[PDB]
């Protein structure tokens, strides 16, 4: 339930090929880009950091959780189905 | 009508049997009051 890991932009890369490694089995790459993740504050800051260095990106805007009605009485309600049947 | 204080009057009690509570109950049922009504069969309908 924690959400201090969805605070703020992340830039990554399109996921390229792993392999096996013939003697061990490893998981082999040639994609110099697989582990590289940078963070920023803002979309505009996101993005103007991929315009400079010429990638092209598609960006995705923040999914922000909506405000819910809790109510603690609701559970014991007298002619609506929110009565609960258990605590 | 002698104010005789040296006696336990609620000796009724000893006869009650299983069903006593439930038996009165039944025969209550016929002065109660009309039930209010919520307006569903219950939360679930």
């Amino acid at each position: 339930s924690g959400v201090n890991n969805t605070k703020k932009w992340k830039m990554e890369f399109d996921t390229r090929e792993r392999w096996e490694n013939p003697l061990m089995g490893w998981a082999s790459t040639a994609d110099p880009l697989s582990n590289l993740v940078l963070t920023f504050s803002t979309k505009e800051d996101a993005v103007a950091f991929a315009e400079k260095n010429g990638w092209s990106y598609d960006v995705e805007e923040r999914k922000v959780p909506k405000p819910k009605s809790k109510s603690y009485g609701a559970n014991f309600s007298w002619n609506k189905r929110t009565r609960v049947s258990t605590k | 009508e002698p104010f005789d204080n040296t006696t336990y009057k609620n000796l009724q009690h000893h006869d009650y049997s299983t069903y006593t509570f439930l038996d009165l109950n039944l025969d209550l049922s016929k002065f109660r009051m009309p039930q209010p009504s919520s307006g569903r069969e219950s939360p679930r309908h």
